[PDB]
């Protein structure tokens, strides 16, 4: 199994645990993309609120329903795949944090949670995993993530440090 | 001013009726100036509001009698301005009347969803009082009801057009604030309308031989049979005393979903068939009465043509251009059918 | 203000509310946020808009814009609404008076134009706020001031962009090319109605030698003709 | 659903047969029999009536069903309604039939063989199930047709080639 | 109305050979932008229903609707002479409404008969024939009538059109030389 992250994706959710890191409040959000095959992509990212409640019962569903609307009149309208969180504490310290994903996993069983270290990421170290529960034995496993770009978006990149139709046909 | 309209309606004096109309909107814009003031009417009291929507709905009324359609319009509002302010509900003697007008006003307005939404309203103040009422009567008004809801304009929104623009109709319609005027969450489709009517309850005081037509039309539609279908069906209407007399007026917009239905369905089944073919296959006040029609579904873009009137052909799409885009189209649905049902192979696999 | 620095988020936010739609004829419209509270407008971040062009009138919407904002600035305040982007590629007709509205939010109104298509490889981006030189004896007439542009990252962005270089270092779609191939068999009547157009806004030109709109009515008959090409 | 008629006719009691082989040639999504008319179970003489379903709609046209209709259950068919399910099955089939000897099907010959109003040809060319089964163009103006186990082992040859083709398409665009 | 009629629903067709104003024409757009359309009753309303009514090509409905106009307005009753008016206005009326047709259908419309037109337009095929074609050479119009068969032709001129583009072209690019200067 594979889970393909956008690059919008993977600098929002770095940016947003980087940003979470200096509140020293966990930052969690959702996932947006399409179940394809067996694989998943993972197109767009948003963050939800800090909450006082850590973990489960942290997200607003007011706040996610406006938040969906508003992108949906927006080109890209996808499917919530599942939800992304930084947790500091390794390895696998948690057991909170797997309950949250059964309630994601009850609403569709295809679903990820993504986990990122925003202090270990360092250049050259991008601190991430992807997980789903297992359907003596084990509660979850985790999936390599592997990452989507386009030629277009590969040369809007590549000016740091300067010094359609294809994607539908394909 | 009870007395005041009365005179207007007994003496046509519609000019002034206008003008009366136009002062008590002046006299109420000034309350809640007043209100402020001391010695103010007090719009927070019921037993005010009750009189001032009393004469709202009068207002209303004679607007309608006095074929003053406009200004009817402009008194729905006001009316509806009030019953929003209004604490204490209105007799429903008075109240019915009052849908009973918006009904004539809405066939009048051109605004089909609207009337039927009224005639609803009717309905279901009519069915509480009287406390004992006539059957004949919830006979003839719960079939108006659903003849009036097939009757109207179809709703259907093209797809591809939807998603890249998410633009359907002309698309302008200036009564639009009405709909959220009538406690409607939101302007509704035929379709869902017709679902009121689809209900038992519309249904069970509906004439059978709308129950008919409405598979007929809405539910199995065949053109190679709709026209014996309608053919038989047509006569139990006419022979009905009050049947036909529901029937008799919406004998037009009726005609016009059908005709367009076959249109749409002639688009599907051919590519170029003959305009003696065409004419024929759909019936026709007159041979030029369906091409009019022709063109007015293409022109509302249920269907394109390219009438060649030499040959006397019509093709629903330079001719090798049109043949290859036609194939495109078509490899693509395949593609898509394709698609789908390896979907559907996956979980095959499993069993 | 002297000129304009742009993260890389933005460039590829830019790309990926572009993508999604997947349509080469249309141009998608949002919201850039940042800092322009110095001579250096810094543009951080943005979301996308609803938005639909009819004629020369196009629409936004308004709540959208208050709404998403609001959002915003419950997750970070230090990201101010400080303009607009689309892609472009070019500035269009209806520029300065879409500037006008976005004035409402913040002022003055930043205009940044993402090529999203990248023809050009130095700048996937243009700058622009609306100002007017004047005329002597005359109204003053408003005008877009062309600004300089660089990318440039934070450290957490330097970061994540290095990592995704490293290596270097589909229904929607379907629906689409059907629509495409509807067009081709339909582009008869609006190829001499793109003609039409054409001479239109060559007619404008003229009276203002106006010229404005007919350049950009010149524009999208260029703009049709190119995406039949491409369907082709 | 070859899979599921083969699995079910080799666990399923003999009298089980019959019905399963109107299943068949009832059900929407199948137009191949040859599999199913092969299975040693379905081979067996006793089972005539099935076994001369399997080869009508196995190898024969709807003309063939005409000839045969006094000898098979077209009157238990007209009974149950069963038959205009199963008789638009073996009109599809018939198209099937013709297409594999030609590539370009006059009007005039499918409608002898579709024993349907030319008008209506061009609406059973239409339906969707039709559609699936081919790709062709309808020609009015010239009143043609243009329609470019045994088949499996073909299309899988198509398949294979239909592959390398879209992969020629593929990367081209990469490669732009 | 019959000046303006024609001449707006060509700008519709957006051959756009002249530009003709109509008067009333500033009451008819306020009607289309009005949130209630009611059936007609001032006089003004009569005359709308009868151009919109010449826009759709019913001919019958616009010259009935100018008496459910009139008679409220007495408008008509007020000459001497009126039947007389209300024949020749009925044919001008055939005429014009006849162009309005043309000009709006012409897209969908590869081909024509003059017969069925002649018919059911009511106009004899002398007027039908002239009309057209003097309209068609009036506007520069991509139509050609076959007068043997009686036939009409349209929908195509690119390579000509090109022609017409590019000229255009080079005016604009001489008028920014004199600026230069």
């Amino acid at each position: 199994k594979q889970v393909q992250i956008d690059g919008l994706v993977v600098l929002k959710i770095i940016k947003h645990y980087q940003e979470e890191g200096q509140g020293t409040e966990v930052v969690q959000g959702v996932l947006l993309g399409l179940v394809v095959e067996d694989r998943l992509e993972i197109t767009n990212c948003f963050p939800f609120p800090q909450h006082t409640e850590d973990d489960a019962d942290f997200d607003e569903v007011q706040y996610q329903m406006e938040m969906m609307r508003s992108l949906r009149h927006v080109n890209i309208d996808h499917l919530h795949v599942g939800w992304y969180q930084s947790t500091y504490y390794g390895s696998f310290v948690t057991r909170a944090l797997l309950d949250s994903q059964f309630s994601y996993q009850h609403a569709i069983e295809e679903s990820v949670v993504l986990i990122y270290d925003p202090i270990k990421t360092a250049q050259g170290s991008l601190s991430l995993k992807a997980y789903r529960l297992t359907p003596f034995e084990y509660m979850f496993e985790e999936v390599p993530i592997v990452i989507k770009n386009s030629h277009l978006i590969n040369v809007l990149m590549w000016e740091l440090e300067k010094k359609x139709x294809x994607x539908x046909x394909x | 001013a009870q007395q005041a309209f009365k005179f207007c309606l007994q003496y046509t004096r519609k000019a002034e009726f206008r003008k009366l109309c136009d002062n008590l909107r002046m006299h109420l814009s000034q309350i809640q100036r007043h209100h402020n003031q001391s010695t103010a009417i007090n719009l927070n009291n019921p037993e005010s509001q009750s009189m001032h929507l009393e004469t709202r709905l009068v207002q209303l009324d004679s607007a309608i009698s006095m074929e003053l359609w406009q200004e009817a319009f402009k008194a729905v509002e006001d009316i509806h301005g009030l019953f929003s302010l209004s604490k204490k509900p209105p007799k429903p003697q008075l109240m019915a009347n009052y849908y009973n007008k918006v009904s004539t006003v809405f066939w009048k307005s051109g605004n089909a969803l609207f009337h039927a939404s009224t005639l609803h309203r009717l309905y279901h103040l009519s069915r509480e009082m009287r406390k004992n009422l006539t059957q004949d009567e919830m006979q003839r008004m719960s079939t108006r009801v659903l003849l009036a809801t097939l009757s109207i304009p179809i709703t259907p929104e093209r797809t591809d057009i939807a998603r890249l623009l998410d633009m359907d109709g002309i698309i302008v319609e200036k009564q639009r604030r009405l709909a959220t005027l009538l406690g409607l969450q939101a302007p509704p489709t035929r379709i869902g309308l017709i679902n009121d009517m689809v209900r038992f309850n519309v249904l069970q005081y509906v004439v059978p031989e709308v129950k008919d037509l409405y598979n007929w039309l809405e539910v199995e539609f065949n053109p190679l049979k709709l026209c014996e279908r309608v053919t038989k069906v047509l006569n139990w209407v006419r022979e009905q005393p009050e049947k036909e007399p529901e029937l008799q007026q919406y004998v037009p917009q009726l005609q016009n979903n059908t005709i367009l239905r076959l249109l749409q369905q002639v688009s599907q089944i051919y590519q170029s068939i003959e305009f003696s073919r065409l004419t024929s296959l759909v019936p026709f006040v007159d041979a030029f009465q369906l091409e009019r029609a022709i063109v007015d579904a293409a022109r509302h873009c249920d269907l394109q043509v390219r009438i060649d009137h030499t040959s006397r052909t019509l093709s629903f799409g330079x001719x090798x251009x049109x043949x290859x885009x036609x194939x495109x189209x078509x490899x693509x649905x395949x593609x898509x059918x394709x698609x789908x049902x390896x979907x559907x192979x996956x979980x095959x696999x499993x069993x | 203000g002297r000129v304009v620095r742009l993260h890389p988020v933005i460039l590829a936010s830019i790309v990926d509310s572009y993508e999604r739609r997947n349509e080469g004829a249309a141009r998608v419209i949002g919201t850039l946020l940042g800092t322009v509270d110095k001579h250096s407008v810094e543009v951080t971040n943005c979301f996308s808009v609803p938005h639909n062009e009819s004629e020369d009138e196009v629409a936004v919407d308004m709540e959208f814009a208050k709404n998403m904002y609001e959002l915003h600035k419950k997750v970070s305040p230090n990201e101010l609404i400080l303009g607009w982007y689309a892609t472009g590629h070019d500035i269009t007709e209806h520029s300065v008076l879409i500037h006008e509205y976005y004035s409402r939010e913040a002022p003055n109104p930043i205009h940044l134009t993402v090529d999203t298509s990248l023809q050009n490889g130095r700048m996937s981006i243009k700058a622009y706020v609306s100002t007017l030189m004047g005329v002597p004896g005359r109204t003053m007439g408003v005008m877009f001031t062309p600004l300089t542009v660089k990318y440039a990252y934070y450290d957490t962005e330097r970061i994540g962009v290095d990592l995704i270089m490293k290596t270097c270092f589909x229904x929607x779609x379907x629906x689409x090319x059907x629509x495409x191939x509807x067009x081709x068999x339909x582009x008869x009547x609006x190829x001499x109605x793109x003609x039409x157009x054409x001479x239109x806004x060559x007619x404008x030109x003229x009276x203002x030698x106006x010229x404005x709109x007919x350049x950009x009515x010149x524009x999208x008959x260029x703009x049709x003709x190119x995406x039949x090409x491409x369907x082709x | 659903l070859l899979g599921s008629y083969t699995e079910d006719n080799a666990s399923q009691a003999r009298v089980d047969a019959h019905r399963c082989i109107v299943r068949a040639l009832k059900d929407p999504n199948a137009f191949l029999f040859d599999h199913l008319l092969t299975l040693k179970p379905v081979k067996f003489l006793e089972g005539e009536l099935i076994h001369d379903l399997l080869t009508i709609f196995v190898s024969a046209k709807l003309a063939s069903y005409v000839k045969f209709y006094q000898n098979n259950k077209d009157f238990i068919d007209s009974l149950g309604l069963l038959h205009e399910q199963n008789m638009a099955k073996m009109r599809l089939l018939t198209f099937m039939g013709m297409a594999v000897e030609n590539k370009e099907i006059s009007f005039d010959t499918m409608q002898q063989e579709l024993q349907i109003g030319a008008d209506d040809v061009e609406a059973f060319v239409i339906d969707a199930v039709r559609t699936k089964m081919v790709y062709c163009k309808i020609d009015q103006t010239q009143r043609k047709v243009v329609v470019s186990x045994x088949x499996x082992x073909x299309x899988x040859x198509x398949x294979x080639x239909x592959x390398x083709x879209x992969x020629x398409x593929x990367x081209x665009x990469x490669x732009x | 109305m019959l000046l303006e009629i024609p001449y707006m629903a060509a700008h519709e067709s957006d051959a756009r050979r002249r530009m003709i104003s109509k008067q009333f024409h500033h009451q008819l757009r306020v009607g289309e932008r009005q949130p209630l359309l009611g059936p007609p009753e001032s006089m003004r309303e009569h005359v709308v229903a009868a151009s919109k009514a010449m826009k759709m090509g019913d001919w019958k409905t616009c010259h009935s609707f100018i008496i459910n106009e009139k008679m409220n307005g007495k408008v008509w009753d007020l000459f001497p002479e009126a039947d007389k008016v209300r024949t020749m206005l009925v044919r001008k009326i055939q005429e014009e409404s006849l162009r309005t047709y043309l000009f709006t259908y012409s897209s969908v419309y590869d081909s024509i008969s003059m017969e069925t037109l002649s018919d059911m337009f009511e106009l004899d095929l002398p007027t039908v024939h002239s009309i057209i074609s003097k309209m068609i050479i009036n506007e520069e119009l991509m139509a050609s009538l076959d007068q043997p068969t009686q036939t009409v032709v349209m929908h195509r001129x690119x390579x000509x059109x090109x022609x017409x583009x590019x000229x255009x072209x080079x005016x604009x690019x001489x008028x920014x030389x004199x600026x230069x200067x």
